[PDB]
RNA sequence: CCACCAGCCUACCAAACCCUGUCAAACUCCGAAGGGUCCCAGGUGGAGCCUGGGAGUGAGGGCGCGAGCGAUAACGUCCGCGU
RNA sequence: AGAGCGCAAGGGUAGAAGGGGGCCUGACUGCGAGGCCUGCAAGCCGAGCAGGGGCGAAAGCCGGGCCUAGUGAACCGGUGGU
RNA sequence: UCCCCCGUGCCCAUAGCGGCGUGGAACCACCCGUUCCCAUUCCGAACACGGAAGUGAAACGCGCCAGCGCCGAUGGUACUGGGCGGGCGACCGCCUGGGAGAGUAGGUCGGUGCGGGGG
């Protein structure tokens, strides 16, 4: 989880989402990590729930790096209501993710480590994604 | 069926849009009194026989052609320039 | 170390992908022509490469030159390259990034803490004479918080710098586990 | 010209001292002098008319000028006084007229500060300029008791061409600026 | 508004007319204000009525 | 710093683009658009005098038949700190009209 | 200074604690104070 | 741990700034595809312009992509270009 | 140019629209070329013309306000005049 | 024909900053006097009116440097007219043409006409 606390508009519209991750692939950060497969938003319950299922499973372990940020306003309406008369509500804190985009990364971990780890955050998420180590992701800023 | 407490909201205004933009451009005739620039902010400075109103709008005042021009440290410039 | 080259010539980059060359450009101080490669073996030697070490290319034209990489624009989707860019070497004082490789198990280390990697490849001014491999980084004596930076690292006799220095290239950080699920409140 | 006794000194002694040992071959290059301003601006004319600026141009009845009232800038809750006209009184000195303002000053002004312990030394501006301000405004020659309310103090600013701490520093040791230590 | 309201000037000399307002709250007395009749060069103009 | 083109408004019609400097005079009527000057006058930089303001005087009249020779009628006296103290050569008598 | 309201200037003494004879040049004639 | 006032320290909080990446309909340094309109050109078609008598028509619907809304549900409704 | 530019925000502005002073009163009169806009109706823009008026040494600006909100056709009647 | 400067204007920062070097012989600028013209919500700073001695630092004009700042090719890709499949959708692919910014190379502290004076 996290989100801002007073940003700028409390509802906004849905948009389209096709694909080109806009911007974050390689590194600078951790040594392995895990990158999207689909272009849907990721919630931050999700989010926290791979925080959680990671740091779990690896007790004591070091730092790990989330690139992402749940910063998108989902509007869900009032349960058994009817058509028109507004909107839905600021529930659904999430961030807009399309393939190719890193997601989290370890950093400090072990081989099988950061494996497993990352292998069942990923398998936590509303998608499937790529265990990734780091060599060609080099450059680019 | 049941349909408890709902709501209402505000925002159902909205303010009748106002054809704005620029009508005339050079390759064509423009005449005494015509306007070819509508806008709020100075968008387009007038200049060469080009005019400007009480609401920043560009028009003709000779029977010339319009053409544009581009000075940075100053603006965006019109001029409506006709024939010797 | 070496590697093979041909001329491009300007056929669309579709085919020369769908193929199995890898298409990019070169260049030196005004020089541009276009060229290709063949992602295997291509692949394999960069791997022992990027920015940190010095490649050759072999040319059936007559002429074998070698060149540094630089700029490499990706597919973003399904993650993997599509396009490279060499930069044929000189003589002359050139800015690039040399390897800092990690040395020192201190205070910070071992007793929890992780090396935060910040540049490995870092910014230098080395004349195209000299080539510095593997630049050294103390990390002996370090404790969690603190960090390293500066002029503090390996200043080869033949390399020069200019990034800040003040950048921190490196700094210890504190590790994570249950204590993260009282943060949880 | 105004020919008074430090006047006379800066013509003859300043170039001996400042040019021997600072070394200035430069004859118009030479940081001297420059703009004195004395301001006392308060902030109590959140009303009281200006006869609480009838104090403040008697202010400058003493440097031998009038003033201009100068003023505030903005909305202050806190303090009262908003938009920006209260008090911030303001008058320029310059060559000989500053001349007599610094004459009085270190002539007779100075010595019954009551914690006239040494001209605050750490008051240094770094570009040719020194600011200061004071305790009583009756530590100055002409006015006496007769006039007084309860505290009015003064912050004098004096600009120099100077550009450095040394130069303006033995500038006032050459024109009588008795410092701390 | 009423507070401002609406008053209209007229010349001495006779008539003539104007329209304009005031701003009765606003430290307005009276007006005399200076303009230009149907007849004749500009001349006087009074405050008169509502 | 005086700029706010007062040049601008002297726009209006034909110029005469001046500038007063310690020593010189630099009275000169210029053709605008394609900035094609025309008639110049000046203090010893025309070899006349040494005073600015009997030089204007002078100055500004043996400017006018200058004008007067090239079918000059009128124009604006061009400066931003003008601040207009006259010289009531003023180019007014000289050529101009001027005031 | 110009103006007009201007305090206007005149010299001024010091006769001071000491005996001093300083011979000062600012606004009001009887200028005396300790040293 | 002192006063003329300062020191000093931290697996604390955080203004700002630098770097590391980053997000946006009501953010925009850059900015297409495109549409728009004048100028010259072709284009003979139930093109077009102009005045004049007769209408009817104003619940529309689907698919197509582009946006809203719905839950990126609805043989759902809401607009736009396209049929 | 992040200040301010009455009020909401947009657009715009320090080569002024912002802020200081002096004379004033063009929130002018009789007309309006030709254009915005558009179902009608209403709204929007203004050159120039002539009467005279204010400031400007002048060149010259002035038919309210930096603009977009502050509005109600007609029928009825009040009131002063022709 | 051109050299140096002054008045000036055009390109719109590759024209700007900063560091630096140089000029006052005509100039420019500080300077100089504050009686006169004149003004400052206060200042002869500013605008001034009258100008001998001096100065070339500051004002600026010319030169050298890129550190900052501005420009940015060329490869490739994004997205896209128009055409056509594939997927339950979420969405993906191909041709035809159109073609960015991101950045790498590298560029750049100037370009220039009217008028005036001295040589």
């Amino acid at each position: 989880m996290l989100m801002p606390r007073r940003m700028k508009y409390r509802k906004q519209q849905r948009g389209r989402l096709k694909g080109a991750t806009k911007g974050g692939d390689y590194v600078a950060f951790g040594d392995y990590g895990l990158v999207a497969l689909e272009p849907a938003w990721i919630t931050a319950q999700q989010i926290e729930a791979a925080r959680v299922a990671m740091v779990r499973h690896f007790r004591r372990g070091g730092k790990i790096f989330i690139r992402i940020f749940p910063d998108k306003p989902y509007t869900k309406k009032p349960l058994e209501v009817r058509m028109g008369k507004g909107k839905g509500n600021v529930e659904g804190y999430v961030a807009v993710v399309k393939p190719g985009r890193v997601m989290f990364e370890v950093a400090g971990v072990t081989e099988e480590q950061a494996m497993e780890a990352l292998r069942i955050a990923g398998h936590k998420l509303p998608i499937k994604t790529k265990i990734v180590r780091r060599d060609a992701y080099d450059e680019a800023q | 069926a049941h349909k408890k407490g709902l709501g209402s909201t505000r925002n159902g205004r909205d303010s009748q849009a106002k054809r704005l933009g620029v009508k005339r451009y050079e390759g064509q005739v423009v005449r005494a009194g015509n306007i070819l620039v509508r806008q709020r902010g100075t968008r387009f400075k007038p200049g060469k026989n080009v005019g400007m109103g009480r609401d920043f709008t560009l028009f003709a005042l000779v029977d010339g052609v319009v053409e544009f021009q581009d000075r940075g440290r100053l603006g965006r410039y019109v001029h409506v320039r006709p024939l010797a | 170390y070496r590697l093979k080259a041909y001329y491009r010539e300007g056929e669309k980059p579709s085919a020369l992908r769908r193929a199995g060359k890898l298409p990019g450009v070169m260049y030196n101080r005004h020089l541009n022509r276009k060229v290709y490669v063949d992602l295997v073996e291509f692949d394999k030697v960069f791997r022992q490469a990027s920015i940190h070490h010095v490649i050759v290319l072999e040319l059936p034209d007559g002429q074998s030159l070698p060149t540094l990489v630089r700029q490499v624009n990706l597919d973003k989707r399904r993650r993997r390259p599509e396009h490279v860019d060499f930069f044929v070497l000189s003589d002359e004082p050139v800015e690039m990034y040399v390897p800092l490789r990690f040395v020192g198990t201190p205070a910070g280390v071992r007793a929890g803490g992780v090396l935060q990697e910040i540049h490995r490849d870092i910014l230098v001014k080395v004349s195209p004479r000299n080539i510095p491999e593997f630049i050294e980084v103390d990390v002996s004596g370090l404790e969690i918080g603190d960090s390293l930076h500066a002029s503090d690292l390996k200043l080869p006799p033949g390399v020069e710098l200019a990034v800040s220095p003040e950048e921190t290239i490196a700094a210890v950080v504190p590790p994570e586990d249950v204590e993260k699920l009282a943060e949880e409140a | 010209p105004l020919d008074v006794a430090l006047k006379r000194k800066y013509y003859e002694e300043v170039r001996p001292e400042l040019i021997r040992r600072f070394g200035y071959q430069n004859v118009w290059e030479v940081p001297r002098l420059e703009k004195v301003v004395i301001n006392q601006g308060l902030g109590e004319a959140k009303e009281d008319a200006r006869i609480l600026e009838k104090a403040a141009q008697e202010l400058a009845l003493i440097t031998g000028q009038k003033p201009a009232v100068t003023r505030a800038k903005k909305s202050i809750s806190n303090f009262k006084l908003r938009k920006g006209m209260p008090i911030g009184l303001r008058v320029t000195l310059r060559r000989d007229r500053m001349w007599i303002f610094l004459e009085k000053l270190l002539n007779v002004a100075l010595p019954r500060i009551r914690d006239f312990r040494g001209l605050n030394p750490n008051s240094f501006d770094g570009r040719g300029n020194y600011n200061l301000g004071l305790r009583e405004q009756l530590i100055f020659p002409e006015i006496t008791y007769d006039m007084v309310d309860a505290l009015r103090g003064m912050d004098i600013a004096v600009v120099t061409t100077a550009e450095t701490d040394e130069e303006a520093r033995a500038l006032l040791e050459l024109l009588g600026f008795p410092f701390r230590k | 508004v009423r507070i401002k309201l609406l008053l209209e000037c007229t010349e001495c000399k006779r008539r003539n007319y104007a329209t304009e307002k005031n701003k009765r709250n606003t430290p307005n007395k009276l007006e005399l204000r200076k303009y230009c009749p149907w007849c004749r060069k500009h001349t006087v103009h009074r405050e008169v009525k509502i | 710093k005086f700029r706010v083109r007062n040049r601008i408004k002297r726009t209006g019609r034909l110029r005469l683009s001046v500038f007063r400097s310690l020593k010189h005079i630099y009275a000169q009527i210029i053709d605008d658009e394609k900035g094609v000057t025309l008639v110049s006058a000046s203090s010893l930089a025309l070899k006349l005098k040494g005073n600015k303001t009997e030089v204007a005087r002078q100055v500004g009249r043996a400017l006018a038949e200058k004008a007067l020779a090239l079918g000059i009628k009128q124009v604006a006296f061009d400066r931003g700190p003008y601040k207009y103290h006259g010289r009531v050569k003023a180019l007014a008598e000289g050529a101009r009209e001027g005031g | 200074m110009k103006e007009g309201i201007h305090p206007k200037l005149v010299p001024a003494r010091i006769i001071c604690g000491c005996g001093n004879v300083i011979e000062t040049y600012s606004t009001k004639p009887e200028i005396y104070v300790e040293v």
